[PDB]
């Protein structure tokens, strides 16, 4: 008897609007010792599918089909009832560590009481031992000394390491993980994948792991579902996927992740548009507005989930034709790398041993200075005209606060910082300003970046309004962005929140090309988009670089883009630029213990190299 | 803690020691105490003029005459009042009676309000919320002075319906218990329920919206969610987990709260006739006495500053993130 | 605009409550001119008769008209509610923006006289100071005096608002782009802030007008012949446990005023905090 | 309820036998100020609540009956007897047992020091009236140990006035020496020989008591002690709702109706010679000093509304008081008020001659606006007269302003120092009415606290005591009365109806006119 099987779940939540209806009518299994992977960009539904299984989704969301663990079904019990089954049986791994923990109870205390309540009869003075045991067993040093830490004392990784054990403890049956490891660094993402594995070895458990990448399911996984428009549209193992995808959607979601193994220069496959809202669906396939194979047939009636292969199912029609073939042929996308031209040998930014300090205080009312962070060490970097320099690490590594001093252009407390052959200590306001016209920057969030209240023409016409242009020709010119960027003309009325997230992006990157700068600083303009709508803009930062020759201070945590982008790479330890030089260099041979570490930490989607 | 608690108590007594210098300044330009004198028909001879303006101080500048007042009333001589009885005498009783009261009222409304807020927080959008918040709503629109006489009203017609004294609202004490001391006692609570009733309506009304709102803000987060993972049932987590994190809020928002339950009371004082320090605000201003309202602007800003210690001390003790960093 | 009006429209509490309290703040003025009966006329015939053909709301023991009367006494309570809330909200305004903009000493500063200014309560203050604005025909002193210890609370608030959107990121993107200052000022903080700068004026009207009225109800307000809701309250109960219309009427009339202010308020508020 | 508000001869208690009546319990009666002085022959402490206190516990001379006819007290005095009428002299004789409290023997003396104290003869007494104590020639010792012989050099038809109706009898002790009568009872009586003695005082729960006195000599009371209470003017009649009030005036309809509806009460009726009025401030300094200004105040202020506002209800058809010396029902009563019948265009025509030009909403001259200060005691029953002459001086143009006061100090700190432009207060009187005339009108009168006056009506008033038939006396205290209207003195409003609220157990107590109450008779019906 199968350890969990779904049978037709659906699931809808209410608005002032038609109800949403996240989840279609779905069905799966899950086996003792298994891992199985539900694969899927943003909005496609699989949240909802894990927290209908757990039973914890909100009061408003209605529920329909079957659930069954070890061969009970679960909906529609009471959670008195319910809760029999949660912790002792089903065990969960959320997906937000910073706020997952409750504030006002050591760690200690909370894995504790996770014990307790399904042993009453231990007595704390045993719980807490065992609680130190899975601290230890979960990794945290000191592991009895930080059992009486509160969680803001924590790291975040020390923070989801104390949800993992909160789950592990008692044995759960089945092991639900919802997106376990976003917002962590590369380097505890391995650690928390390390952890995971020793857990579903100590345990014997099956494992449900909810991810939107396919490096972490090549990596951890057995099994692969595929989750669009909140239906499974593909189903194989591992290996099977990766090597033989019958199915257009994943043929685009596995060709737009970047890869190590690419040179720079590469294209990536991006799959248009966005995807649908799920209240009031089209008939047929929900991946006809963006199926570049798309033939009225399959507008008729929606497909269904059939048996192509060998334990293998996908849910097209049209599946004979995807066999074999490569993402850019189905999508008709040039990969390849385009002659680079040869831009001058000119330096357009030098850093000279630059040094900057964060003072660490203690006292709320009062303050007491008690340390130095040494946020900026030291530094030396240049940008050639022309190219990608790539500025890599993790959170907390100075990267950002050294690229956002650099575009403040004001003297450094040592150290010296050079713009196109001017030192920003020679320049009075009436300099500074001027220089301001050639070095602009992209930012991180579009939603804070971009006025909430004013028009898309109002919004990249803005530097051209203060910079002093007329009227006349402004318009001209805010019509012309829009078509460099790919929106369309008619999209400047349109207010930014009535647009996507990749569309937003584009607005940005709109807004920073205005006067037609040299330099731009990319302060990780990718991050938090969905893999198939980054792969577009990173095409389009490709295609500006070739088309105008502007040049391109990248900053980011992940180092999968930066393989694509960069010509030249400088990583970052904790403020200090610990190796530099050439890309395929510095990621082809590291020489520092730390780069090669933390090129290892970095996920492959490739299943056939697991050793 | 006890790092905290310390910065903030010197916090606390320059703040006081500045309010009273600021309010003698503002109580000093204020009033003109001498003015009946002065238009008095046979017009006082001066020598009286002189003499009760030294009696009262008004011959020296504002600097010196609230050094000289500071002088003695941490001496524990308050001075006199513009008709010679001295302040001290009443200052002590009148307290009393102040206290008693506003100690009351504030302890039943916050316990009430923090309870009916959870309450309508947890059920959110149902027909109890919505009682509940349309009752806060006209709770806190219908003025103390309104309210204080709607409940008189309502006793009267209750003792003329069952036919019989059943409510007393006039006075802290009747004359006389007639022996006992079980008795003694049972008069004053007699007494006390409507004035206090009256504080603890406008407390709760404003306490429950301000739980409400800290309610579902804890009910926005995550860690309910990991709470009921464990296997815990709705309430036990929400009791356990959820209340417990949404009361550090509430533990900040007292200090305001006593500052709105001393001006409610002079109305009750007042309404009620209890000869507290509230009736005596409104005499000492009345009479022009310099005073009468010096000693009761020391008290009550020593009231709303001893709620802050008190707050300041539940917030230390229910958050660890002022405990231990 | 359009989202905001439609959110504020199907509110329909709100829209219903903001309605009422105009049509009250009009009425106020429209109506008296139109009455058998000014206020200050003294019908020696009719005293303390409950509400008939003649007296639409009975009279009072002087022989006044009841319903003259309240109209003139919410024409004086309501349009000092306005002013003040007005006035209080600018000082408001200023304080906090000025104190969340330096950051600092000078915020620190700003932040530590408005907690030192709260330390006693506001009322007592303001009652402190009302034997010289007693007794002179001008309410621009007693208004004056009520806006003045009422910003105290709404300057947290702006320095909050102030200090958030000073690092906000569109604020950033800006100098990083050759804006001026001024345009900064009237392109971005002005339409950003007003929204909220609203609401702390529907917000204070509530408070202005139990401030104004629990005053008069103590003699320290506005002085007889003039009347305010808290005079006529306060000579009404003496009376009402004999007569009650004499205290009901101008009661409920007050209460009703301030449910559709806190109710506008409430609603305002939802309509704008997405 | 309605009745007409005048002097009648009846009285409205229940009558009933003390023997019959419950043998014990208290009475518990209101104050609405904790007495400043107790000395009641001083400006201090004359006032009718705290000689309401002292009723029960010094002498009288005299017994005045409900119709205000007189007899002796053979309880304290055996025969008071006019000795002869042309170098008039009257005989006082105390009774051959009666003592103070102290154990003192009432003597000869103690008439002679309190007359002495009240002569007025020795300014180190700041008296509150001279009454006839002036006119005594001498006071002497008679035959028998306790017998006082008094001479008067001058007539003096109230001679039944000394020690009686109003007036009492002190002991020699606190008022013989000016520091004891000034000054020895700021705190709690002195010496006592009433049925009562006051026994506790409590000036931080402002309550007194008051206690038989266990060497009396009378009948023994029906009552073991009497409780006074102080209280303002909503805690009068909402604690009369309570046990707390066991009786309490009524003011106005409002305080009738609501006694009349509850339980357990009942309203008694008989009116007494008290009043109510406007009194003006005419001394140096105050702007209303020139007689031309009063009398032109006066004629803007329309007593007759004021007079059915505030009795609406109480009062069957109510009209103003329009004579000072004698109230409505009192013999010799007459209208002496034309010289100021309301009229405002005379009134607006003597403001202009006298140079008060209309400006803005007021008036004024050189530059000075026409204001009046109106001081009275707050209450409900007192703002309703305040309000309607603010409002019909509105009309003439004049401002009055109003200054509400509390009860505590009133006279002593407002009244008595002059602290006012206009000021309303009562005047409670008794059967000897012309006894009022060198206390209040006189130019140097004690109680001429407007310091208004000249010789034509201090001629006059001398004129009126110089005689020995009432029938002539009368009329020429008419011609009195006309010429303190003509000097524009104050203005009498109302005459006081007498209603008064009672516990209806009680007997032999509620609202008495001109009778005096026994006051070894009051007690609890038997349930
Ligand atoms: S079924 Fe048709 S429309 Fe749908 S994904 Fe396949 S080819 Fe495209």
């Amino acid at each position: 008897s199968p350890l969990l099987e779904v049978t037709d779940l659906a699931v809808t939540f209410r608005t002032d609007g038609d109800p949403v209806t996240a989840v279609r009518g779905i069905s799966y299994r899950v086996e003792p010792g298994e891992v199985v992977a539900m694969v899927g960009e943003s909005g496609s539904g699989k949240s909802a599918a894990a927290m209908a299984v757990v039973g914890l989704l909100p009061e408003y969301a209605q529920v329909r089909g079957s659930v069954r663990l070890q061969g009970t079904e679960l909906l529609g019990l009471a959670d008195n009832a319910m809760s029999r089954f949660r912790g002792k049986a089903i065990g969960t791994v959320f997906q937000d560590p910073m706020s997952a923990l409750t504030p006002v109870y050591t760690v200690g205390d909370q894995i504790a009481e996770a014990i307790e309540v399904h042993q009453p009869r231990v007595g704390k003075k045993a719980a807490r031992r065992r609680a130190v045991e899975l601290l230890d067993l979960v990794g945290i040093s000191q592991p009895q000394r930080r059992s009486r830490a509160f969680p803001h004392e924590l790291s975040g990784g020390e923070r989801q390491r104390v949800v993992i054990a909160i789950a592990i403890a008692n044995d759960p049956d089945l092991l639900i993980c919802d997106e376990p490891t976003t917002a962590l660094d590369v380097t505890v993402q391995a650690q928390i994948l390390d952890v995971l594995k020793a857990a579903r070895d100590v345990t014997g458990a099956g494992v449900l792991i909810i991810t939107h990448d396919l490096g972490v399911v090549a990596e951890f996984a057995d099994r692969a579902l595929v989750m669009y428009a909140g239906r499974v549209v593909e189903s194989a193992g591992v290996n099977d996927l990766y090597r033989d995808r019958r199915m257009p959607y994943t043929v685009g979601l596995l060709g737009s992740v970047p890869r190590l193994d690419a040179a720079q220069g590469t294209r990536l496959v991006p799959i248009p548009g966005a995807p649908p809202s799920l209240a009031g669906l089209a008939p047929g396939c929900p991946f006809a507005p963006r199926c570049p194979l798309v033939i009225d047939e399959c507008l008729t009636a929606e497909p269904e989930l059939l048996d192509v292969a060998t334990d293998h199912r996908a849910a097209c029609i049209r599946t004979e034709l995807v066999t074999g073939r490569s993402a850019a042929d189905i999508y008709r996308v040039k990969t390849e790398a385009r002659p680079a031209a040869l831009g001058d040998a000119s330096v357009v930014v030098r850093v000279r041993h630059l040094v900057k300090t964060y003072r660490l205080a203690k006292g709320v009312v009062l303050r007491r200075a008690i340390g130095e962070v040494r946020a900026v060490d030291g530094i030396s970097l240049e940008l050639r005209q022309g190219r990608t320099l790539g500025i890599v690490g993790e959170s907390g590594s100075g990267k950002s606060t050294t690229l956002h001093e650099i575009l403040e252009l004001a003297a450094p407390q040592s150290g010296s910082i050079e713009v196109l052959g001017t030192d920003v200590a020679t320049l009075g306001t009436a300099e500074r300003r001027s220089l301001r016209r050639d070095i602009q920057v992209v930012f991180q969030d579009p939603v804070a970046s971009l006025d909430p209240r004013l028009p898309v023409f109002d919004l990249i016409a803005e530097p051209l309004q203060a910079n002093g242009f007329g009227k006349n020709e402004t318009h001209a010119r805010v019509a012309e962005l829009l078509d460099i960027v790919g929106l369309r003309h008619g999209d400047a009325s349109r207010y930014p929140a009535e647009f996507s997230g990749g569309q937003k992006q584009r607005i940005g990157i709109a807004r920073a090309l205005a006067l037609q700068p040299k330099i731009l600083a990319l302060d990780e303009p990718v991050s938090a988009l969905d893999v198939s709508i980054q792969a577009g803009i990173i095409n389009l930062l490709l295609d500006l670089q070739e088309q105008f020759g502007l040049s391109y201070l990248f900053v980011s945590h992940d180092l999968s883009v930066v393989k694509h982008l960069a010509h030249q790479v400088a990583v970052m330890l904790a403020g200090t630029v610990v190796e530099q030089g050439d890309s395929e260099e510095v990621f082809g041979n590291p020489k520092h213990e730390y780069t090669r570490r933390l090129l290892g930490a970095v996920p492959q989607p490739d299943p056939a190299r697991r050793g | 803690m006890t790092r905290y608690l310390a910065r903030r108590l010197l916090n606390y007594l320059v703040l006081l020691a500045l309010a009273s210098f600021l309010t003698y300044c503002l109580t000093s330009l204020a009033f003109s105490p001498l003015e009946s004198l002065m238009q008095r028909s046979p017009r006082p001879p001066q020598a009286v003029i002189d003499a009760k303006a030294h009696d009262l101080g008004l011959d020296r500048p504002i600097l010196a005459r609230y050094a000289n007042w500071v002088s003695h009333a941490v001496r524990g001589d308050f001075g006199t009042t513009i008709t010679g009885q001295p302040v001290g005498t009443e200052l002590g009783r009148r307290i009393g009676v102040s206290l008693r009261l506003l100690v009351v009222g504030s302890v039943f409304g916050t316990v009430a309000g923090v309870v009916i807020g959870a309450w309508g927080a947890i059920r959110q959008y149902r027909l109890s919320d919505r009682v509940m918040t349309t009752l806060a709503l006209l709770v806190l629109s219908t003025p103390t002075f309104v309210v204080a006489n709607l409940l008189i009203l309502g006793a009267l017609r209750v003792n003329w319906a069952v036919g019989i004294q059943l409510f007393d609202y006039t006075g802290e004490t009747s004359p006389g218990v007639a022996g006992g001391v079980w008795d003694r006692l049972g008069d004053r609570l007699q007494h006390l329920i409507l004035p206090s009733l009256t504080l603890a309506l406008a407390a709760a009304a404003g306490f429950s919206r301000y739980q409400r709102n800290a309610m579902l803000d804890v009910l926005g987060q995550d860690f309910i969610r990991t709470a009921r993972a464990k296997g815990l049932t709705r309430r036990r987590a929400l009791l356990k987990h959820g209340l417990r994190t949404a009361l550090i809020p509430m533990a900040t928002l007292f200090a305001y709260g006593v500052a709105g339950l001393v001006t409610g009371a002079v109305f009750v004082e007042k309404i009620f006739g209890w000869h507290g320090m509230g009736e005596w605000m409104v005499r000492g201003i009345s009479t022009q006495d310099t005073n009468i309202v010096a000693a009761i602007t020391v008290f009550s800003g020593a009231v709303v500053l001893l709620a802050g210690l008190l707050s300041d001390v539940i917030y230390a003790a229910l958050d660890p993130r002022v405990r231990v960093s | 605009r359009t989202l905001v009006v439609r959110r504020f429209l199907r509110n329909r509490a709100a829209v219903a409550s903001l309605a009422a309290l105009l049509l009250l703040f009009v009425s106020a003025y429209a109506l008296p001119p139109l009455l058998p009966y000014s206020y200050d006329d003294l019908d020696f015939n009719a005293l303390l008769q409950p509400p008939g053909t003649k007296h639409w709301l009975g009279t009072n023991a002087l022989g006044q008209d009841l319903l003259a009367q309240t109209l003139r006494g919410m024409q004086k309570s309501m349009l000092i509610g306005v002013c003040v809330a007005v006035i209080s909200t600018g000082i408001a305004a200023t304080v906090g923006a000025i104190s969340g903009y330096f950051g600092g000493w000078r915020d620190r500063t700003l932040m530590w006289v408005v907690d030192l200014l709260l330390v006693v309560p506001s009322f007592i203050l303001i009652a402190i100071v009302t034997p010289r604005t007693k007794n002179s025909a001008n309410i621009m002193f007693l208004v004056l005096l009520l806006a003045g210890f009422g910003w105290m609370i709404s300057s947290r608030m702006v320095r909050g608002m102030t200090m958030s959107l000073r690092e906000r990121e569109f604020i950033r993107a800006a100098r990083y782009m050759g804006v001026s200052s001024r345009r900064i000022i009237v392109g971005h903080v002005v339409p950003n802030v007003a929204s909220i700068l609203i609401i702390d004026a529907a917000l204070n009207v509530a408070a202005a007008i139990l401030a104004e009225t629990g005053l008069s109800f103590l003699g320290f307000g506005i002085q007889p012949p003039d009347v305010s809701l808290g005079t006529l309250i306060a000579d009404g109960t003496a009376s009402a446990t004999a007569f009650p219309w004499v205290f009901l009427f101008p009661a409920s009339i007050l209460v009703l005023i301030l449910v559709c202010a806190n109710l506008t308020g409430d609603g305002l508020r939802d309509a704008l905090d997405p | 309820a309605d009745r007409r508000a005048a002097v009648g001869t009846t009285s409205d208690i229940n009558q009933q036998d003390p023997a019959t009546l419950q043998d014990g319990g208290n009475l518990r009666l209101s104050l609405t100020d904790f007495p400043p002085n107790f000395n009641i022959l001083h400006i201090d402490g004359n006032n009718a609540e705290v000689a309401a206190m002292m009723k029960a516990t010094l002498p009288r001379a005299f017994i005045i009956g409900p119709d205000g006819s007189t007899t002796v007290d053979t309880n304290y005095f055996t025969s008071i007897e006019l000795t002869r009428t042309a170098p008039q002299v009257v005989t006082y004789t105390i009774n051959p047992e009666a003592v103070w409290s102290d154990g003192t023997p009432i003597t000869w003396r103690d008439i002679a020091s309190q007359i002495h104290a009240i002569s007025g003869a020795d300014k180190a007494f700041e008296i509150a009236s001279s009454s006839g104590a002036e006119r005594v020639a001498s006071v002497t010792r008679g035959v028998d140990d306790r017998q006082a012989v008094v001479t008067f050099a001058k007539p003096y038809a109230e001679w039944r006035g000394m020690f009686a109706g109003n007036g009492m009898l002190l002991p020699a002790s606190m008022t013989a020496t000016p520091e004891a009568f000034n000054k020895g009872q700021l705190d709690g009586p002195g010496p006592s020989a009433g049925p009562f003695v006051v026994s506790a005082l409590d000036r931080t729960a402002q309550r007194i008591v008051l206690t038989r006195n266990p060497r009396w000599w009378g009948a023994r009371p029906r009552l073991d002690s009497i409780t006074y209470l102080v209280l303002d003017d909503a805690a009068r009649l909402p604690a009369l709702q309570n046990n707390t009030i066991d009786a309490t005036g009524v003011g106005t309809l409002d305080q009738l109706t609501i006694a009349a509806r509850t339980k357990g009460i009942s309203i008694r009726r008989a009116p007494g010679p008290s009043w109510y009025h406007f009194t003006l401030n005419g001394a140096p300094g105050s702007i209303l000093a020139d007689k031309a200004l009063r009398l032109a105040i006066a004629k803007g202020i329309d007593r007759y509304t004021i007079a059915r506002v505030a009795q609406y209800g109480l009062t069957s058809d109510p009209v103003p008081l329009n004579n000072h010396v004698f109230v409505a029902g009192q013999d010799g009563y007459q209208d002496n008020s034309g010289v100021v019948a309301y009229n405002p265009e005379q009134a607006k025509r003597e403001l202009d001659a006298l140079g008060w030009r209309r400006s803005g909403a007021f008036r004024e001259k050189d530059g000075r606006q026409l204001v009046i200060r109106d001081l009275f005691y707050d209450a409900q029953s007192t703002r309703q007269f305040a309000q309607i002459a603010q409002h019909t001086l509105a009309q003439i143009g004049v401002k009055l302003e109003l200054q509400a006061k509390s009860g505590s100090g009133f006279f002593s700190d407002y009244v008595n120092v002059g602290a006012f432009d206009i000021a309303q207060f009562g005047w409670v009187g008794d059967a000897f009415p012309l006894s009022s005339l060198t206390q209040i009108y006189a130019s140097d009168g004690e109680s001429n606290f407007g310091k208004i006056g000249s010789p034509q009506i201090d001629a006059a008033i001398e004129r009126t005591l110089a005689e020995l038939d009432p029938g002539k006396a009368r009329a020429l205290a008419n011609q009195v009365d006309e010429l303190i209207w003509a000097e524009g003195f104050s203005l009498p409003l109302t005459q006081s109806p007498g209603t008064v609220a009672v516990r209806s157990t009680l007997a032999n107590f509620g609202a008495t006119g001109l009778a005096d109450l026994d006051y070894t008779a009051i007690g609890f019906m038997r349930r």
